[PDB]
């Protein structure tokens, strides 16, 4: 409340519309080797 | 200073009633020289605490003359603790000398002045000694506090009184509290052995009956204990704190009491000298 | 008429050449006690000889004026920094000034608060100057000016305070209400989280005769922020047992194990439940001890006007005793 402390922003959004996070990169790195070679 | 109540005007009937409140104490809002009957008005009987509660936020002023235009008055204390002055006794019981005075709101209702020009009542409180509105401020705080010649609460502002209450009980609580609790059986051994130290353990005492239900070990030692020693300052917290206990629940005292020449004791309704405090 | 204090002293917090009349002084208590009950008052896991070494850190001297102490404070604006320090005539004064915002910062966290350790004179009027030995004169009841001042422009006077601590009440908490005869108030803020803490001073006016809730909700933030840091650095135990629930279902139970007085010190009555109220570490009152404040006198009005100033109008002195603001 006190100390003109500093607040924690929240989503302005319902929380139900932030995606769970993920990563996507069909980039093998192995069978590039493979296709290099 | 002394407070100029003006007055509109009065149907010849109630003017004449209201000459007969030469003594009688009101509640201002503002400390102006000036000020109109319509401003100190307060609504029918209701919510003795409540109105408890809108005493300590005003301050009073008694009256001492009703011309038929206006009112004289005087700031109750607000510069002066030598200002002799005189007030009617209009509670129900007696007021011996030297005692103090508390203003506490009327009981029961049916005790308030109805002018019809105005279309306004006044609700003038009784003035009681302070040993015994200490236990009627009592009485009303204890029953409030059982909704978690009696008016029922209201629960509005129960509440809050019940707020005030267990504050300061929480905060008397520390950790030289719990050595002192820990003598309990210890006390009421000395309370048996001696007619006195009986006596000042009362019957319903509430500990007593715990003296023979809980047995407790002797308590942990504090945090660095050879430096600092706790009971003292426990002991002093209580002390301070009883000091104004009740003034944060009831009313201070306002005035004592004493006269040179009359009879000691002055009968309900009976104007009686009075210096302040 | 008013009646009046004189009290000689040295010249070194109050230095009534440097300002001009009417301005509160305060009284100051001898420090040895101060550092004495220290011994006994700063809590368990703190220090217990830091207010005795920032103490010897400042070396009888026993007024202060407010003019000063506020400069002394977190709250403060720098233009009276300025002004204390370039006006006052006197050898080595800022570093003075310093050590007193230390010390002011010791007495907190030892737990023996200033407003146990300042009373409160009244306005000062007059003065004869030795070289560093003073003897100042203030009024201590009824108006201020009723006195008579050998100034000879204004044989009357009247009361200055700092502007930048002159915190108004019912316009600030919008009573509604109508400026009449209002009461004066110095209070008192303390803030207490260990080896980072400070002081706030203010001057209030208003028509409230009982501060108390008017407090508690205008320095809402301190008491919270207060409350929950100021039992640090006490060892509190591990979770506490079971047995320190009090029991109260045991009180009107018709059949349960009783004990009649004289017969306890280890008979046959073990089978009394046991209950071990264990409180070590909790916040106390003294932890949270929040603010003080004491009344001042009546007012009718504050003009502000010239470094920035707050005139007073017709004080009246009446000094009340001290009050804790801790609920």
């Amino acid at each position: 409340i006190p100390g003109s402390a500093r607040h924690f922003i929240a989503p302005p959004f319902p929380v139900g519309f932030w995606a769970r996070p993920g990563f996507g990169e069909g980039l093998d790195a192995r069978l590039a080797l493979a296709h290099a070679n | 200073m002394e407070v100029d109540i003006a007055l509109p005007t009065l149907s010849p009937g109630d003017l004449s009633a209201l000459q007969r409140c030469e003594g009688r104490v009101v509640f201002l809002e503002t400390l102006r020289r000036h000020a109109t009957l319509r401003e100190v008005a307060l609504p029918c009987g209701g919510d003795v605490l409540a109105a408890m509660a809108a005493y300590r936020r005003r301050f009073a002023a008694v009256i001492t003359r009703v011309t038929p235009h206006r009112m004289l008055a005087t700031p109750l204390g607000v510069g002066g603790r030598g200002q002799s002055l005189v007030l009617q006794n209009t509670g129900p019981f007696d007021l011996t000398n030297g005692d103090h005075v508390c203003l506490v709101p009327p009981l029961l209702g049916d005790e308030c002045l109805r002018l019809t020009s105005a279309n306004l009542e006044l609700r003038f409180p009784m003035t009681l000694p302070l040993a015994q509105a200490r236990e009627l401020t009592a009485r009303v705080v204890a029953r409030a506090a059982e909704t978690l010649q009696l008016p029922p609460p209201h629960r509005d502002n129960a509440e809050a009184a019940t707020r005030s209450l267990v504050l300061n009980m929480i905060f008397l609580l520390n950790e030289g509290a719990v050595i002192l609790l820990s003598l309990i059986p210890n006390l009421l051994t000395l309370g048996a052995q001696d007619g006195y130290a009986n006596a000042v353990i009362q019957l319903g005492s509430a500990t007593r009956e715990l003296g023979q239900l809980v047995r407790q070990p002797p308590p942990p030692l504090p945090q660095d204990h050879a430096r600092r020693f706790c009971v003292f300052e426990a002991l002093e917290a209580w002390i301070a704190s009883a000091s104004r206990l009740g003034d944060t629940l009831g009313t201070r005292p306002v005035a004592r009491v004493c006269i040179f020449d009359g009879p000691p004791t002055v009968p309900p309704g009976e104007k009686a000298a009075v210096v302040e405090v | 008429r008013a009646r009046l204090i004189r009290q000689v002293t040295l010249a070194d917090f109050c230095e009534p050449q440097a300002e001009r009349p009417g301005l509160v002084v305060l009284a100051l208590r001898h420090p040895a006690d101060l550092a004495g009950a220290a011994y006994a008052a700063t809590p368990p896991g703190k220090n217990h000889r830091d207010l005795e070494e920032a103490w010897l850190a400042l070396d009888r001297a026993s007024v202060v004026s407010l003019n000063f102490l506020v400069a002394a404070a977190e709250n403060a604006d720098d233009a009276l920094r300025a002004h204390v320090t370039t006006n006052y005539r006197d050898r080595r004064t800022a570093a003075r000034l310093e050590r007193f915002a230390t010390v002011l910062r010791a007495m907190i966290r030892s737990h023996v608060f200033p407003h146990r350790a300042l009373h409160v004179l009244g306005g000062l009027l007059g003065h004869v100057t030795q070289d560093r030995l003073a003897s100042v004169t203030c009024v201590a009841r009824g108006d201020q000016e009723a006195a008579r001042t050998n100034d000879m422009a204004a044989r009357r006077s009247q009361v200055h305070v700092p502007a930048c601590a002159l915190m108004d009440v019912d316009r600030e908490l919008r009573l509604g209400g109508d400026d009449g005869l209002r009461f004066a108030y110095l209070v008192f803020v303390y803030t207490q989280r260990h080896r980072r803490e400070a002081l706030r001073v203010h001057v209030a006016v208003s028509r409230l005769p009982e501060l108390g809730d008017a407090l508690s909700f205008l320095l809402a933030g301190t008491r919270v922020d207060n409350a929950i840091h100021g039992t640090d650095e006490a060892d509190a135990p591990a979770a506490p047992a079971a047995a320190a629930a009090f029991p109260a279902y045991l009180f009107n139970d018709p059949r349960s194990a009783r004990c009649p007085t004289g017969r306890l010190n280890t008979p046959a009555a073990e089978a009394l439940p046991v209950w071990a109220p264990d409180m070590r570490g909790r916040a106390t009152r003294n932890s949270c001890m929040y603010a003080a404040y004491v009344r001042l006198g009546t007012v009718e009005r504050v003009v502000r006007r010239a470094l920035p100033l707050a005139h007073m109008e017709r004080f009246t002195w009446d000094v009340g005793a001290w009050e804790e603001c801790f609920f």
